């Protein structure tokens, strides 16, 4: 399947005038070359095949980055740098958000890649042995780790990915996981409804999809013990949505984000440079 | 004879006429309908109040000046204190519904402005404060009949506590996207030298067969002045736009006592 | 279980694809789906508008 | 050798995978099979089990063989005789039922839950009792005319010892979470006194009733996950 | 639907739309087509431009006042400088071509006066000294785009040398003949109560195949006021009359050099 | 859908090809196309010449 060839065409004098028409109805202009030119026979043999949804979402965008380290930690701040804790969203970055935000509604598997780096933090501390890192999905209910050497790494039931330093990036595919038949991009309204007189406090509760979305927590740590050399890490979380379907096109985001709902910054709304004048080519 | 222009719909014992109309629109090209057993999910025998639910309720008019920005409800928000809509609404855990929305601007030959008409499922909307973000208090999420207007200024509160509402900035759309491209929203234009009147007929929108009410707003509907009102004998000069929406092929589940929110 | 499906055209062809996976969500990307209707958007009127005949009569 | 290139994901260690392996012990003979009664093949299967709710899990009962049995007397008060909120994971008193214990090894739950009641009062005790379900979003019903506006039965005490009162399936959502979450939130159950027990004298005037939870035939869990239930020391 | 008053015209890259027409004239009942081999004269291969030359081109704009005694163009004089058409036309000793013409006019429902436009096969035009006949140079016979004015005044030079442009006195039609007869004309009016344009098709006329377009205009093009622009709020108004013209079954024989015409 | 083909001959004969991926552009080398016509280039004239007749009569 193409996009349209152009048919051979002369001129008219008619009472047919496909140029007017009245956008009032909801209707966008429908008239095509051939209705108000002389046009050539044009054998269109294009596509749209980059521009399908899958197309559109076929890549493997950055979502974000977590930081994870493995030294002798003798303080409770130090204790915490052991491993990292992450809510799973797609708000930590701008640009795969921004795609899927010219849709109101999505249903799409997801694939999962993740690229991991070290340095030392220092020259005078000797080595580090290559270390082995564990990538734990930790589903809403089941119990978060506070240490690095806890129970909950044992994984009995949560998926878990054990990454080789060095190794290919490890990958996973997720299924569509929404209780909903669709996910929501877009939640105009509240978990609750509160009720008349009720003592349940009203001024410091939230609006929107932050109310109501969990997709769980990702923990990381480093599987080694301390080496006398501190190693510092980063994690690059992927996501690729495929097998995609969307619904309820939206106008893009046109000004920058400031957290995970749809509020806007007071000194970065005027996305338009003035041109000098209406008739400016 | 018949005419683009001239239209009735009767929804129950709600009749409403025009002779000034431009097509009609049903958004995304689907009719509203019940909800199929094969889609179904709550199993308790639905409540279909048909007539008593399904007809035409006039919202209070608005007043159209040279410097209004413009106009938002939410729906099923704007009809939950209409007639046994707002009862069967209330009564209930869940409810689904459409709607007509036919929209109500005359004015004279010599008088020149459009309204844009735009019906946007889950119209989520900017907060008006930068100390947090996604706080609205449901008390200014959920106006009912009333609505809101859009604003040409931005003024974010100081304090948090007194920024719990809409920043309903008109060219961002309140949402934080250039209004130019709310046409990819279901839409008419009231254009005074053409039409009168807009009719959008819209499906139940969401990612559930079916949902809470008086949780959720399924719809948002937004008039924008496009091009400001003009009338050279007197600027000042006022009109009204009255916004009439029956809800269609409801269903509500989930019966029990009665829902009543907070107003404060 | 293998299928054989033309590949998208180069410079100048057809491919295998078997799925190793018990899991759907595990497949690659679906096939080119060439579907559209842009008139559920564009032209979403109750009554048909023939674009040589007035919008409004 | 065969041209191949390695994908993302190679030498990865994903504890839920499903890859064969190779057998440390091979040619083994297992011990042949018999037949044992008692086979189970789903934990719904389970689900669909009776088990008691620790209903009077008051200061004093809780962690007692008194936190099952739910107080009654021939008084007619008209107090709520128990009260209970439609979270079959989270809630302190249904977390620890057999439902509630699988539930827990699970992040969705769907369906229409069974709630018995069984009357240990004595053969010479009468009573009618109302059971309601009320979906959620309204009032929490604190007296019986609210009570009785939702989903609900009027149980006759009789020959017949036991009355089953079903919470049906009545959701925005296809699942709920079994967390605490107002989003899935499931509504509230009550219990009052219809007309009220009556006894004749030399009987006992007060007396309990025992309630046990079940999942129904329509009822399904998924995305297994690690229970909150079970810890220990490292 | 389709109206006599709603027409949408398309030659090569441009479209006219009206919608208030009021039908329109193919002058002696026959649409402009090409030179027939049974009538052809010249026996070089002629060039047909096509889309290239067959399109709308718009003229400057003139007012219309309550003192305007009319307007003045010849083809294809009016056209000589317009694009593609006009260099294929000097390029080239010979040419014929059709035309439509589409007269622009549009007021409001409060302001009257009509226009006769009028379609002139050879409108030979009178000159401007009695010590001469014949007697115009030209320059002024062929003013392009700018076209000319009628005059309500007959004034001829005292030197047969000040005279060499054309007497065009409105009500003899600038060629001894009563106006109220330039209705054996093809023609339409622009009444300002019913219509905003008018639209004429002409075949090539003339007593051969094909001739020289530097030399021979085969139309004029006369717009007269039959009842004067008047408006009550300002009897100074002024309205635009807009001309826009698309040769038609353009052919042309004889290329050389190009011709560049004396300009004084 | 396995392709089998004449290899080029060494010292002393088909092998098989599979396309793994859903793009021509990932697949390997053209197959050898022995195709020619040097006369474009070295005889690109109007009028024939037979190499035994005067190339000027
Ligand atoms: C002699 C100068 C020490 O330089 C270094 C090091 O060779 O050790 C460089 C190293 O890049 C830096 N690490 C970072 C993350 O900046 C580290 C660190 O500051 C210090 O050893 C402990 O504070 O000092
Ligand atoms: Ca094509
Ligand atoms: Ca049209
Ligand atoms: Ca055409
Ligand atoms: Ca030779
Ligand atoms: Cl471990
Ligand atoms: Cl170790
Ligand atoms: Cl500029
Ligand atoms: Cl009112
Ligand atoms: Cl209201
Ligand atoms: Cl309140
Ligand atoms: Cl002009
Ligand atoms: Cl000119
Ligand atoms: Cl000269």
């Amino acid at each position: 399947p193409t996009a349209q060839s152009t048919p051979l065409t002369s001129g008219v004098n008619s009472q047919e005038v496909p140029a007017l028409t009245a956008v009032e109805t909801g209707a966008s202009g429908q008239a095509v070359p051939s209705d108000v030119i002389e046009t050539r026979h044009v054998v269109n043999y294009k596509t749209r095949s980059e521009s399908t949804l899958e197309s559109f979402f076929g890549r493997s965008a950055c979502v974000t980055i977590l930081e994870v380290e493995n030294f002798n930690a003798t303080t409770d701040a130090d204790r915490k740098k052991q491993f990292t804790t992450w809510a799973i969203t797609y708000t930590d970055t701008v640009q795969l958000r921004r795609k899927l935000e010219f849709f109101t509604y999505s249903r799409f598997d997801l694939e999962m890649t993740f690229v991991i780096t070290e340095r030392y933090y220092a020259s005078n501390t000797g080595h580090a042995r290559n270390q082995v890192y564990q990538l734990m999905y930790i589903p809403p209910g089941a119990p978060r780790p506070t240490a690095w050497d806890d129970y909950t790494w044992q994984s009995s039931s949560n998926p878990s990915v054990f990454y080789t330093y060095g190794s290919a990036p490890p990958r996973m595919s997720i299924p569509y996981v929404g209780i909903a038949n669709a996910y929501s991009h877009f939640y105009d309204g509240f978990a609750r409804v509160p009720l008349k007189d009720e003592t349940v406090d009203s001024g410091d509760t939230y609006y929107g999809l932050v109310t109501i979305n969990d997709f769980g927590t990702l923990a990381v740590r480093v599987v080694n013990e301390y080496n006398p050399a501190r190693i510092t890490s980063k994690i690059r979380v992927y996501m690729k949505p495929k097998h995609v379907r969307c619904w309820c096109p939206r106008p893009p985001r046109a000004v920058p984000y400031r957290g995970e709902g749809v509020d806007f910054k007071q000194d970065s709304i005027t996305p338009l440079t003035a041109v000098e004048n209406i008739n400016t080519f | 004879g018949y005419s683009d222009r001239v239209r009735q719909i009767t929804l129950g014992n709600s009749t409403i006429t025009t002779q000034e109309a431009a097509n009609a629109v049903v958004a995304y090209g689907e009719w509203p309908s019940y909800l199929d057993d094969k889609e179904a999910n709550p199993i308790d025998a639905p409540t279909e109040p048909d007539v008593s639910s399904n007809r035409f309720y006039t919202l209070d008019s608005v007043q159209w000046k040279s410097t209004s920005r413009g106009w938002w409800w939410k729906l099923p928000d704007a009809l939950k204190d209409m007639g046994m809509f707002g009862q069967n609404m209330y009564y209930h855990y869940l409810g689904r519904s459409g709607y007509t929305v036919h929209v109500q601007c005359n004015a004279s030959k010599f008088h020149q402005g459009a309204l844009g008409v735009f019906a946007i499922p889950e119209y989520v909307m900017a907060c008006n404060t930068e100390a947090k973000t996604s706080y609205v208090s449901y008390v200014n999420a959920n106006p009912g009949e009333k609505g809101g207007v859009f604003d040409n200024a931005y003024n974010p509160s100081a304090e948090a506590s007194e920024g719990r509402k809409f920043a309903a900035l008109d060219y961002l759309l309140g949402c934080g996207v250039l209004a130019g491209n709310a046409f990819v929203y279901p839409h008419q234009i009231i254009n005074l030298r053409t039409n009168n009147s807009a009719t959008l007929v819209l499906p139940y929108v969401n990612s559930l067969a079916i949902d809470c009410m008086a949780k959720h707003n399924n719809w948002g509907l937004v008039i924008l002045p496009l091009c400001k009102l003009d009338y050279a004998p007197n600027s000042s000069t006022e009109i009204p736009i009255t916004v009439t929406i029956a809800p269609m092929f409801t269903e509500f589940n989930g019966l029990r006592n009665i829902t009543v929110p907070a107003t404060q | 279980g293998a299928q054989v499906s033309s590949q998208k055209v180069g410079a100048h062809v057809n491919y295998t694809t078997i799925n190793y996976y018990k899991d759907s969500a595990s497949n690659a990307a679906s096939k080119l789906d060439f579907s559209q209707d842009p008139s559920k958007f564009t032209e979403p009127v109750k009554d048909i508008m023939i674009k040589t005949a007035p919008a409004l009569n | 050798g065969l041209p191949t290139m390695l994908t993302p994901g190679s030498s990865q260690f994903l504890t839920s995978d499903d890859f064969q392996s190779p057998c440390a012990l091979p040619n083994f003979d297992v011990t042949p099979p018999i037949h044992i009664p008692g086979e189970v093949f789903n934990m719904m299967e389970l689900a669909e089990i009776d088990s008691m709710i620790p209903m009077n899990s008051v200061t004093g009962k809780a962690n007692t063989m008194e936190m099952y049995p739910i107080p009654l007397d021939d008084k007619g008060s008209a107090t709520p005789i128990f009260s209970i909120s439609l979270s079959p994971a989270s809630d302190k008193r249904l977390q620890y039922t057999m439902l509630g214990e699988i539930l827990n090894y699970y992040t969705h739950w769907t369906g229409s839950l069974r709630f018995t009641f069984l009357f240990c009062g004595s053969m010479m005790a009468t009573g009618k009792i109302l059971l309601s379900y009320s979906p959620p979003g309204a009032k929490p019903p604190t007296t019986r005319k609210d009570a009785m506006l939702g989903t609900h039965i009027i149980w006759d005490l009789g020959l017949q010892s036991s009355c089953t009162m079903l919470a049906p399936w009545i959701s925005n959502t296809v699942y709920r979470r079994c967390i605490k979450d107002d989003f899935t939130e499931g509504g509230y159950i009550t219990c009052f006194y219809q007309t009220r027990i009556v006894v004749p004298s030399g009987t006992p005037t007060s007396m309990f009733m025992l309630a046990f939870v079940s999942a129904c035939p329509d009822f399904s869990v998924r995305l297994l996950r690690d229970t909150n239930h079970i810890s220990q020391r490292t």
